[PDB]
């Protein structure tokens, strides 16, 4: 155990033992963008290959080209926190050296004339941070791995598409990585036809004659011989015994002197078999026999020349004679059958319409650009330019391997251009497959598809920003000078950067990371979609891309997906899973060799787990020898079954390994419905931070997994002693062990405080140690915004009955405590930011001041002389935050305004108030104010003042740096000297500036001595520096908007409360809204007195069927009930021994528990500290499908002193007699999700109102009106109210005239209507009548 | 599958029991997602033909209507005639089944006191004015349509009743995703519209699909009907008094006869071999 | 019009528009050069294909894209189909004096709802202008703006009685049906959730699982009486469709 | 256009090839073209002449520093006030579209979310009406003469 695991152990009830940890969970996009980012000479991988596969480029002449040499990334200019400050996309910048080589024509190889080397600089990378995310404009986003089908060749068939038939429809698919698509596909007249990138069907003839193909090679390659012999008198037929495969003997088969088939008889298996004995093979054939087949072969007669009967002809029986008397014996015919060789080729040549290469050529031209007259050459380029070009097509890796697997090739690697062998073998294969043998592949199946991460589209579009380049490089070398030409001038850096910056950013597979939980985090950068560049859309989407498939196990989890219309097309891969290097998920698994499931751990993709058979993780091990059972439950082929001991070759590593992190979470998964286990799982993902994480009771084991993976955590990179921390501050002693030879060895943790979330939510870490206690490699040292010692902690855990309370939990609705709140168990703290920005418009510059014209002092109070609000000040919705001045432009004056004026004298000078508000039922403290100003206009007072507070700043933690890094720096600056003589006596009484002048000797001390005075100098100089440059950028001018002159960021702190109305939601999908608050005194109570704090619905658990809530509140009670005895105990103190029995019975209760748990290793201060620390309640683990049964938990019942039912008596609140009968009440984990009530809270009498249409807007963030649409409209007009129908239509949202004489007279206190015309009919006649088409009223 | 879910929600489940109704689950969220859709689109569609249907006159004075039928047919009465007509207006002076007997002047709402009045009769047809016979231009009148069902009375001119019934018949959408016969209460065995023969044991057999079988009991009125095809035999006569429990027709589901009304000679005419016909015998049979 | 961040924004019309005009001026220049016959032939196509994208981009040949690499719509784009005039701004119209809240349990009776206050003084804010102008407490309509905006012991005092006898309409999306719409009486509570009768819950297939709801207030007489004498809860007895009832405790 | 306008420019004894005199008033036309049409709000030949000669100059500059130009930086290449170079960067602003999908599905477009700023509020017609209806009556309590030379001055 580490150190902090004394602190507070888990029980764990997980009764098998676990093999192989849960791996890094980032994992996916870490090594994804580490590929994008490391130089691999010889690999493929990232910058090198995107940058080779353009380079070499040359001139369109050849007498100059660029070479690429090598490539850079610089060091990014801000570090991560300024650019989230700045609002900047942190990159880096990348640097590339290449070279010039220049041919020149005088000389036949006159190569080396002139050669230049430099280094360019093209685009900005952004970088992955150490959490595996990115920072694009300041903001937090994250990129999601795609799922796409895979390139290869894939095969299909139709189901009921030709209902005049019903025949199915085989067809090929050929799809490359990029570059143009390529279809097979039949008919139902049996041909076949090709079509590229979904065009009209063309005939395969056209594309086998386009490669240079005549028919009698055709027709050889795609078909069989049949002999035909005349010995002068008769004709003579090689047969081939495996031929005649049962179907009606045409003529008398006959032999050298037996007579087997009859005429009009079907031929069975023993006259094949016959046939094979005796080994006859020349059968004499009629005529009648002979008319119907085709020929396979052009004949001409030599006494002429010319042709007899073409190739692709079924003959007849003058055609054999004209061939018997042109002396032609030798004759060749194809081999038709109807069952196993189709003569589907013979009819797409009947079919064809063209009889050479060149027309065929001009056939594809005429398809794929049709109306411009075809070329003879520009028909061949754009052949070649469909398959044959490296530029405009490529298979990748990953489809090659693909393609050859599936043509069932011996060969892994390969080209990515098409070969005439490819599409023979692909059309081979389909009708191959027409014919029966074979079968068609499944499309949805995990093998067919790939995840796409990160670095692979951030390459792609680094090819689609090089083949920009090379767009213009190609005409820059071919017009360019020869001499005096550098690389720099010629290159553009503008195409490269766009292309990646619209990637990273505006495309749909970037979007805003989730940040309301760790949890959240986790589940968000482990995601997978089918949707973006390439895949799906939801509209598109049907259902077999939606159903789980069976090659799901594993790799990708069935519980956790949304539930809205994309509820197929987002996943979320399992714990385990993991990707191949081409890009396909597999899964670990356990070998087994003749019955021993031996330890060490293979990964199996989907296509090579259907091969073997695989032992679910509910076997038991008899002690590393065989199983339990003779018969054992597995899996194979995708379907179940029982096998024996010895069949068995695979073993599931864990029962953990099918769902994913964030249904993991859920304890007692296997008790709920996948239904509400989907919901509940879903609804983890949106819980709120409280103020004071509590851990969860009952818990699944690896909240301490997913909370040091998530980042949030301050985690301890080397093991040593604490030795100072703050709030804000920790740092470490290194042990010895860690410490390099080179540098100090003491490192310095900085915690990030209260800093806004992409969800407008708080972000604190807060030291979990205390001053001088050890500390371990990899051990937590702060706990994260909902971390509780480095275990997750979503929610809060508090007692519940299911009981029905006066109807105010009805319908899946909370009844609440007041104790609850008072306690702030659910109090949220949010944080808001808002923004003011001063322009210089036409009329004048805006100014920021607190000079602003009719306005009391009151609201005044709260800013300075600068117009800025206090640090810290309490604002309340309304208030003045900043004060801004607009220049007032000309105004109309109305008679009855000017005799005012005139009355009272006032006059309104350039000035119009557009200061910044704080938006209404806002009410919160500002923690922080950011001033940007524009570079050249003066600062004010204000952000001189911020300026000199963050210098300060800088030089005092550098500083601080300082003296952290020298007083371990020291270890060697001063050992030097010791070393070659101790000096005690003078050395450390003398301060350190005289250490140096000591005792002179020979040579090597001098050398020792003049190396540290350059370690001094280096001191000196290397920190001064660092400290000007910090200086100057602080005071540097910053980069804003045109048009803008300076912005004022004002951060507001809200701390939000629970209310009636907030959305509670449990982990088993059981969520409701909070009905009412009701008092301590008002709720049932026990005969102890202590009162229940929420009340739940017995009704919602059948229906529902969430049944792990009832097993979680049971455990619940069990866990509270032991803490509670151990908290009673240790107020007493009775002795460390008695609270160390009883904490080792309690630990030791399952039947067979994987842990051993021994306290006598405990000192009585580490068993002392543990108790404190589960003096709240002991918490316990419960794996998925591992969990505890009702036997533990009625024995760990009886431990606390607690009831084996679970249930108690109860006492009303308001009457106090006792309930009819037991309810049950424990303890169960709530959560508070992001659904708050006053962000849903909105209401809007008259507001603003859209320019085009004249209506109301929509949105609580510009305060618009509510939706009234057709449905409603229907529903009023069923009900009759015309009345309210015509004021809903006219009145309240497009009657400009009439909703302002609707308000006057409504402030009249008469309710009159006065219709109108909307203007949305007025829009709309306007517009048809400007489509050309006349429309009229026609009036009385 | 046919492995089955040995296991409940208390005992929980193994991980393949779990990943098995998985596969369910699935698929019926995602029909539940998808085909409300279909079923909004379905909605406005009947919506919008239906816009003008608005109550216009009281009595457009119309001639006969339709004729009502409870739903007896298939097996056990699922709706009687008792809610079928429940709030509708007669179009004739229906009568009890004691000749002229007349309990309507050719139009009365029939409210709960009229219904206990029929059932308590034997009626089993009565004709009621419906929307499709309303003579009225423009509209419907109040007397072709009958009772308002959300108040219980007469409905009164002015209300829109086609956009209510779309959306009556629109709003259950997302609800509704997705050789031998046997008698089986006394009654009266009747057939109607048959064309009756007698079969060589003396029975009664059938030679026409245009007949149904029906069971009367004591009161009159039909109880069960059922489908008899042509060509079948029958084990009982027409208006016999048997109770259930008894299979009395009985036809081969395969094979349909040509069963001759008439007897006499059978002699082959106009089938010559070779031409028309083939000429095979049964290997077993000799027949 | 003007962007706020000194931007612009404009209809694809403008573009449409833009182009018709500038081929038709050209083709204009053309015919006094007397161009070959060619290129006035190309004009004239042009000038077709331009008009052609205007009246309905993606029609006849390929639409038009803009900077954006998007169709730009046509004028007949924005009357047809789903986002048209006719369905997203003529048969269903944005509305005024409304809001939305999540929907919580009441001890209720049928006709009454739960209204929170704060809602209230919003959604009726010209009601309490009116009635405070003619209570006489506030000289004019600012003075009451600045009552409403302290929120004073008058202003609750004005609206308890505001509301009485005023039904307001309660609305749950998707409509299925028509008692999709009803109207109740409010009543005023402190919080901020709208409380709904549990009885009317079955007919408005709502549960209080984050549930939102929509709240209309009817205006003049008419549209109150209506809502008194049809829309009321207590009326909605029985559904439509069929004679049963639909308040059924559930 | 360019091409008709310079064929009868061109002469054959000036002993060139007619190519190399009909690129230039081809490459005019097309420049021409393009500066009066191809923006929604036109702007004059010398502006975007300045423009693009600011693109070239920030190109040039990002290519040897590999940093942004900054403004008071770009003076040095431009010889011209570093207030001509803003307000030149001021006008580059281009209309997006009143159709953008500002949201994530085609529900939201930016049409949606602009505002009228050319309204008066209810409120602001109420106050108007009633500040009519208080001058109306306090003229009717003076005199007739003074009330009617307050109206008519």
């Amino acid at each position: 155990y580490s150190y902090t695991e004394k602190k507070r152990i888990r029980k764990d009830f997980g009764k098998r033992p676990q093999v192989l940890d849960v791996p890094y969970l980032l994992s996916i996009q870490l090594d994804s963008f580490q590929k994008f980012i490391e130089q691999d000479p010889e690999g493929q991988y990232g910058l090198e290959a995107a940058f080779r596969s353009v380079f070499p480029i040359q001139s369109y002449s050849g007498n100059s080209e660029l070479q690429y040499v090598s490539y850079r990334l610089g060091e990014p200019v801000f570090d991560v926190q300024e650019c989230q400050i700045r609002g900047v996309t942190y990159s880096a910048p990348l640097r590339v050296k290449l070279r010039l080589v220049i041919y020149e024509r005088e000389a036949p190889e006159g190569t080396v004339k002139d050669i230049k080397e430099q280094e360019v600089y093209m685009g900005e990378i952004p970088l992955m941070t150490d959490n595996g995310t990115f920072v694009i404009n300041g903001t937090e986003r994250v990129i999601v791995s795609q799922l796409h089908r895979s390139p290869g060749v894939f095969f299909d068939s139709d189901k009921g598409k030709t209902h005049s038939s019903g025949k199915v429809l085989y067809n090929a698919r050929i799809i490359p990585y990029r570059g143009s698509w390529l279809d097979f596909e039949f008919d139902p007249k049996d041909n076949l036809f090709v079509r590229i990138d979904r065009r009209r069907k063309l005939p395969a003839t056209i594309i086998l004659r386009a490669l240079n193909y005549t028919t009698e090679q055709i027709l050889d390659l795609f078909f069989e011989k049949v002999i035909f012999e005349i010995r002068d008198n008769k004709l003579q037929m090689e047969l081939v015994p495996e031929r005649l495969r049962g179907e009606t003997a045409s003529f008398d088969i006959e032999a050298n002197g037996k007579v087997y088939v009859e005429k009009g008889r079907r031929i069975t298996a023993r006259h094949i078999r016959q046939l094979e004995k005796d080994d006859v093979k020349l059968i004499e054939v009629p005529v009648e026999y002979i008319a119907g087949k085709v020929v396979a072969k052009d004949y001409i007669d030599e006494s002429t020349g010319e042709l007899i009967c073409a190739a692709n002809m079924e003959l007849s029986l003058d055609l054999l004679a004209k061939l018997s008397q042109s002396g032609h014996k030798r004759i060749e015919t194809l081999f038709t059958n109807d069952l196993d060789h189709g003569p589907y080729i013979s009819e797409t040549l009947r079919v064809d319409p063209t009889n050479d290469r060149l027309s065929a050529l001009v056939e594809i031209y005429r398809m794929m650009r049709p109306g411009e007259p075809p070329t003879r050459e520009a028909a061949e380029s754009l052949f070649e330019n469909l398959f044959f070009s490296e530029d405009r097509y490529d298979l990748s890796a990953v489809g090659r391997m693909k393609f050859n697997r599936s043509l069932l090739r011996e060969e892994i690697e390969g080209s990515g251009i098409l070969s005439k062998d490819d599409i023979i073998d692909v059309m081979k294969k389909l009708i191959d497959i027409r014919n029966g043998k074979g079968e068609v592949d499944d499309i949805d199946h995990l093998g067919n598809r790939r995840i796409r991460s990160v670095g692979e589209m951030a390459e792609n579009q680094f090819r689609v920003g090089l083949v920009r380049v090379e767009r213009a490089v190609k005409e820059r070398l071919s017009l360019g000078d020869l001499d005096t030409l550098m690389p720099q001038d010629m290159i553009n850096a503008k195409p490269i950067s766009a292309a990646v910056k619209e990637f990273f950013g505006s495309s749909q597979l970037s979007q805003f990371m989730v940040q309301n939980n760790p949890l959240s985090e986790i589940t968000h950068k482990r995601r997978i979609s089918a949707l973006g560049p390439g895949g799906l859309t939801r509209e598109r989407a049907g259902f077999e891309v939606r159903d789980v498939h069976p090659t799901h196990y594993g790799r990708v989890c069935p519980i956790e997906t949304p539930e809205g219309p994309n509820i197929g097309l987002i996943n979320s891969l399992s714990v385990y899973a993991q990707t191949n290097e081409y890009g396909f998920l597999e899964t670990p698994y356990r070998k087994v060799t003749d019955g021993v499931v031996t330890d060490e751990i293979h990964y199996l993709s989907a296509i090579e787990e259907g091969n073997y058979v695989i032992a679910q993780a509910n076997s038991n091990l008899d002690e590393e020898g065989h199983f339990v059972e003779d018969l054992v439950t597995c899996r194979s082929k995708g379907e179940s079954s029982l096998f024996s001991r010895d069949q068995v070759d695979y073993m599931d590593v864990s029962t953990q390994q099918v769902v994913s992190v964030g249904a993991s979470l859920i304890p007692f998964l296997e008790h709920d419905d996948a239904n509400r286990a989907l919901m509940g799982a879903n609804m983890q993902r949106q819980a709120v931070p409280t103020l004071r994480a509590d851990k969860p009771l009952v818990g699944t084991g690896m909240e301490r997994a997913v909370a040091v993976d998530s980042g949030v955590t301050a985690v301890a990179k080397r093991g040593g002693v604490v030795q100072y921390v703050d709030a804000s501050r920790i740092v470490i002693k290194v042990n010895e062990d860690e410490m390099y030879p080179g540098e100090a060895g003491i490192d310095i943790y900085n915690l990030t405080k209260y800093t806004r979330s992409n969800q407008n939510t708080c972000i604190n870490q807060m030291p979990c140690v205390s001053l001088g206690e050890p500390v371990e490699r990899g051990d937590v040292l702060a706990d994260g915004p909902s971390t509780d010692l480095g275990e997750l902690a979503l929610g809060q855990n508090m007692r519940v009955a299911f009981m029905p309370w006066n109807g105010y939990n009805f319908e899946d609705s909370i009844l609440v405590s007041e104790r609850v709140v008072q306690e702030d168990r659910f109090t949220t703290i949010h944080i808001q930011e808002l923004a003011c920005v001063s322009r210089d418009t036409k009329l004048g510059p805006e100014e920021i001041t607190a000079d602003i014209p009719n306005v009391g002092e009151a609201a005044l109070s709260k800013l300075d002389e600068s117009g800025i609000v206090y640090i810290g000040a309490e604002v309340t919705g309304g208030d003045i935050l900043v004060g801004k001045v607009t220049p007032k432009g000309e105004t109309q004056l109305t008679p009855e305004e000017k005799l005012l004026r005139a009355i009272f004298g006032e006059k309104a000078s350039d000035v119009k108030d557009s200061s910044l508000r704080v938006p209404n039922g806002v009410s919160g403290t500002v923690i922080d104010v950011q001033v940007f100003t524009r570079d050249g206009v003066e600062k004010d007072k204000r952000a001189l003042e911020i300026e000199e507070m963050q210098l300060k700043q800088a030089k005092k933690d550098l500083s601080e740096e300082l003296q952290i890094l020298e007083a371990g720096l020291f270890s060697r600056i001063r050992a030097v000297l010791v070393a070659g003589g101790v000096e005690a006596e003078k050395l450390d009484k003398l301060p350190r500036d005289r250490w140096l002048e000591l005792g002179l000797t020979d040579e090597e001390k001098q050398n020792q001595l003049e190396q540290l005075a350059e370690q001094y100098d280096e001191l000196k100089h290397e920190f001064e520096k660092k400290l000007e440059a910090k200086r100057r950028k602080i005071t540097q001018g910053d980069d804003l908007a045109p048009g803008v002159l300076k912005i004022v960021k004002v951060y507001l702190a809200v701390k939000r409360r629970i209310q009636p109305g907030d959305k509670m939601a449990g982990r088993h999908g059981n969520k409701g809204v909070i009905s009412k608050i009701n008092p301590i005194e008002d709720m049932p109570y026990d005969e102890n007195g202590t009162p229940v704090d929420i009340v739940l619905n017995p009704l919602g658990v059948p229906s529902r069927m969430n049944i792990g809530q009832i097993l979680e509140t049971h455990l619940g009670m069990a866990a509270k009930g032991i803490g509670d005895k151990i908290n009673a105990m240790l107020k007493q103190q009775q002795e460390v021994a008695k609270l160390r029995e009883f904490i080792q019975r309690a630990y030791d209760l399952g039947a067979d528990v994987r842990q051993k748990v021994d306290l006598s290793t405990f000192s009585d201060e580490e068993v002392m500290r543990l108790a404190e620390n589960l003096r709240k309640g002991m918490p316990i683990a419960t794996p998925v499908f591992d969990g505890a049964k009702e036997a533990e938990i009625k024995e760990l019942l009886k431990l606390g002193d607690l009831p084996t039912s679970g249930q108690i008596r109860l006492y009303d609140g308001r009457t106090g007699e006792q309930f009819e009968r037991p309810v049950t009440v424990g303890y169960m984990y709530m959560l508070k999700l992001n659904h708050l009530v006053d962000d849903k809270m909105h209401a809007r009498s008259t507001g603003s109102y859209s320019l085009v249409t004249q209506q109301p807007l929509g949105g609580k963030a510009q305060f618009g009106g509510q939706r009234f649409g057709e449905m409603e409209v229907w529903a009023l007009e069923a009900y009759g109210a015309a009345y309210t129908l015509q004021e809903m239509l006219t009145v309240k949202s497009d009657d400009v005239n009439g909703r302002t004489k609707m308000y006057k007279n409504i402030v009249d206190g008469n309710h009159q209507m006065e219709p109108g015309m909307p203007e949305s009919f007025n829009v709309l006649l306007k517009e048809i009548r400007s489509l050309g088409i006349n429309i009229e009223l026609e009036d009385e | 599958i046919e492995t089955p879910i040995t296991a409940n929600f208390r005992e929980g489940l193994n991980v393949l029991q779990y990943f098995i109704s998985t596969h369910g689950a699935r698929k019926g969220l995602a029909d539940t997602a998808l085909k409300t859709a279909n079923s909004g689109y379905l909605t406005r569609r009947l919506v919008d033909v239906a816009q003008d249907l608005v109550v216009t006159e009281d009595d457009c004075g119309t001639h006969e209507g339709i004729m009502m039928t409870p739903v007896i047919e298939g097996g056990d009465v699922k709706e009687p005639l008792r809610d079928r007509v429940l709030g509708r207006v007669t179009a004739e002076d229906v009568l009890k089944p004691g000749t002229a007997d007349i309990l309507v002047p050719r139009n009365t709402l029939l409210h709960e006191q009229w219904c206990d009045l029929l059932e308590e009769n034997s009626v089993d047809a009565v004709k009621v004015r419906s929307v499709v016979s309303c003579d009225t231009d423009f509209g419907v009148c109040a007397h072709c349509y009958g009772r308002d069902l959300a108040r219980g009375h007469i409905i009164n001119k002015g209300e829109a009743i086609g956009v209510i019934a779309a959306q009556s018949i629109g709003e259950p959408g997302t609800q509704l995703t997705m050789s031998s016969i046997q008698v089986k209460n006394k009654g009266s065995i009747k057939l109607s519209n048959v064309k009756s023969v007698v079969n060589s044991s003396g029975k009664l057999v059938i030679t026409s699909r245009n007949t149904e079988l029906k069971l009367i009991d004591e009161f009159g009125r039909t109880k069960e009907s059922y489908k008899v095809p042509y060509g079948a035999v029958l084990a009982k006569g027409d208006g016999e008094q048997v109770a259930g429990g008894e299979t009395v027709a009985n036809w081969d589901p395969h094979t349909m006869p040509v069963i001759t009304e008439v007897s006499g000679f059978v002699r082959f005419t106009d089938m010559i071999d070779g031409q028309t016909i083939t000429r095979q015998t049964d290997e077993l049979t000799g027949l | 019009v003007p962007l706020d961040g000194g931007r612009f924004a404009t209809s694809d019309l403008n573009d449409l528009y833009r182009r018709v005009i500038n081929r038709n001026n050209r083709l204009k220049r053309l015919l006094d050069l007397a161009a070959p016959d060619i290129i006035v032939r190309n004009e004239k196509r042009m000038l077709q294909e331009a008009v052609d994208a205007l009246l309905d981009n993606g029609r006849r040949g390929r639409a038009i894209t803009g900077s954006n690499k998007r169709p730009l719509k046509s004028l007949a784009d924005m009357i047809k189909g789903k986002q048209g005039r006719f369905r997203q701004n003529l048969l269903g119209k944005r509305v005024d004096y409304s809001g939305r809240s999540v929907i919580t349990v009441g001890y209720l009776r049928l006709h009454q709802c739960g209204l929170p206050k704060k809602m209230a003084l919003e959604l009726f804010k010209p009601f309490i202008y009116g009635k405070l102008e003619l209570r006489g407490l506030a000289t004019t309509i600012k003075a009451a703006k600045k009552m409403v905006e302290r929120e004073e012991a008058v202003v609750w005092d004005i609206l308890d009685e505001v509301i009485r006898e005023h039904p307001v309409l309660l609305n749950r999306a998707p409509t299925l049906h028509r008692l999709g719409i009803q109207a109740f009486e409010p009543v005023l509570i402190e919080g901020k959730a709208i409380q709904l009768h549990p009885l009317v819950c079955a007919a408005y297939n709502a549960d209080f699982d984050g549930d939102q709801m929509a709240v209309h207030v009817p205006l003049t007489l008419e549209a109150q009486l209506e809502a008194r004498a049809l829309m009321m809860s207590t009326n909605n007895i029985l559904s439509p469709a069929n004679g049963e009832p639909i308040i059924v405790p559930s | 256009i360019g091409l008709m306008k310079a064929v009868d420019k061109f002469e054959y004894r000036r002993g060139y090839k007619f190519s190399t005199y009909a690129t230039w008033w081809i490459r005019q036309a097309i420049t021409r073209s393009i500066a009066d049409q191809a923006r929604t709000i036109r702007i004059p030949v010398h502006m975007i002449e300045t423009i693009n000669k600011l693109n070239r100059i920030s190109r040039q500059m990002l290519q040897e520093m590999g940093r942004e130009p900054t403004p008071e930086e770009l003076a040095e290449r431009m010889l011209m006030p570093e207030d001509k170079i803003r307000k030149v960067l001021k006008i580059a602003k281009e209309p997006i579209s009143m159709e953008t999908p500002i949201g994530d599905d085609e529900d939201s477009h930016l049409g949606d979310f602009i505002e009228d700023t050319t309204l008066e509020l209810p409120l602001d017609s109420a106050t108007t009406e009633s500040l009519r209806a208080a001058t109306h009556d306090v003229l009717a309590g003076l005199t007739a003469r003074e009330a009617k030379v307050l109206r008519m001055r």
